[PDB]
């Protein structure tokens, strides 16, 4: 029955109004089970995953929620396309959750209580086009992070602490559309930052608190102003002039260096 | 993604409602105000609830409310001190979040010269007045928000 197959009490419901089930002691068959490949279950009460792993065939996955730590679980769905996931209170990865994931399109992480993203995480998930890295409360990101991304188009990681930039993390995607940092500590970036990003068309900047002594904001300030197309404020708008220098509250191209 | 861009837009919504809570806290510590405005509110004609369903025009009066809060949003700067960054974040983040529900949509704007006018009008108000409309603010986007995040779990 459904309990047994899934030990956690919330995954148990979660599966059982998957299937159109009256209760958690329903016997499952071998095609029921088999033809998941979906399941929806953030904002959940759920603790363990456990019997996740009797469902091959997941593509759509979202899970998250309070009370969630045990995700060991996850590592076998090969299947696995678009993932979000929640896991609030969780502080500590499990060694390697994602290195068995590699058609994965589409990842969400959001872990605010995690605060250190482990090296070499994300490497072997060269299909993503799209991550998100939100809400977490990140100080820094390691190097070459973001290094095997190679199809990212879409990257986002606003609402962070992030204070700088590992020097070059933008540099292997040159496929990257689209590109958030708004909502973090930013007092600069380094120099050459965003030169290999060719194919950008949004990028967002404002709402960090930027250093705008000379001649530190050199490149930024020019960066700007040489694609303030590129630039765009929360409405999704053109505006140049969003990103701001801290106290005065000037724009950051509205600066010129000696 | 449709269960990504779903995913993302709930969970903009529910970082919004916690800043909300934040600036709640901090209000009604000064006017325990916590038991003529014509702010947005749901209604079961709109679509958006169990009763009467209906994706269309539950995501039309979504995005038309919102569009409608954000002057009430303006008046909230600078009304806070110990959660200001909040009071700008959520000012910030409705933005960002009507921005998301208009790639999921398909086919109504505030006038700005009303909305001028309209606030300086509750900036002239004493400050028993200034701060109920503050509670009110507060109290009435909540509510919106969370109707709004229940329905979308169903779109």
């Amino acid at each position: 029955p459904i309990k047994q197959i899934f030990p956690d009490d919330a995954f148990a419901e979660t599966i059982k109004a998957n299937l159109k089930k009256k209760s958690v002691t329903d016997a499952v068959t071998q095609n029921e089970l088999n033809s998941i490949d979906q399941i929806i279950a953030n904002n959940s009460d759920i603790k363990s995953v456990q019997g996740i792993q009797y469902l091959p065939n997941v593509r759509y996955l979202a899970l998250g929620g309070n009370k969630l730590h045990d995700i060991s679980a996850l590592k076998e769905l090969t299947n696995l396309t678009y993932l979000t996931l929640e896991p609030n209170q969780l502080q500590s990865l499990p060694n390697g959750v994602f290195d068995k994931l590699t058609n994965l399109k589409e990842l969400q992480l959001w872990a605010n209580q995690l605060q250190s993203l482990p090296d070499g995480v994300f490497d072997k998930l060269t299909n993503l086009t799209y991550l998100n890295l939100a809400f977490n409360q990140l100080q820094s990101l390691p190097k070459g992070v973001f290094d095997k991304l190679t199809n990212l188009t879409e990257l986002d990681l606003s609402y962070n602490q992030l204070q700088s930039l590992p020097k070059g993390v933008f540099d292997k995607l040159t496929q990257l559309k689209d590109l958030r940092l708004y909502q973090n500590q930013l007092k600069s970036v380094p120099d050459g930052v965003f030169d290999r990003l060719t194919s950008l068309q949004y990028i967002w900047l404002h709402d960090n608190p930027w250093d705008c002594t000379c001649p530190g904001i050199r490149y930024l300030s020019e960066w700007i102003n040489k694609h303030s197309g590129v630039v765009r404020n929360s409405a999704g708008s053109v505006a140049p002039d969003s990103a701001k220098c801290s106290g005065s509250g000037k724009p950051v191209r509205s600066i010129i260096c000696p | 993604g449709s269960l990504t861009s779903s995913e993302r837009i709930d969970k903009q919504i529910r970082y919004i409602l916690d800043g909300i809570s934040a600036l709640r806290k901090e209000t009604c510590n000064k006017s325990n105000m916590c038991e003529n405005l014509n702010l947005p509110k749901m209604a079961e004609k709109d679509g958006c609830f169990q009763s009467g369903f209906n994706e269309e025009t539950c995501l039309v009066k979504i995005i038309t409310g919102l569009l409608e809060f954000e002057v009430y949003l303006e008046y909230l700067q600078n009304r806070f001190e110990s959660s200001e960054e909040q009071a700008r974040a959520v000012q910030m983040s409705t933005k960002v979040l009507i921005q998301f529900l208009q790639k999921k949509a398909k086919n109504t704007t505030p006038d700005p010269t009303t909305n001028a006018s309209l606030l300086t009008k509750l900036q002239a108000q004493n400050q028993w007045l200034q701060d109920m409309t503050t509670h009110l603010i507060l109290r009435s986007f909540k509510e919106f928000l969370q109707s709004s995040l229940r329905a979308l779990r169903q779109m």
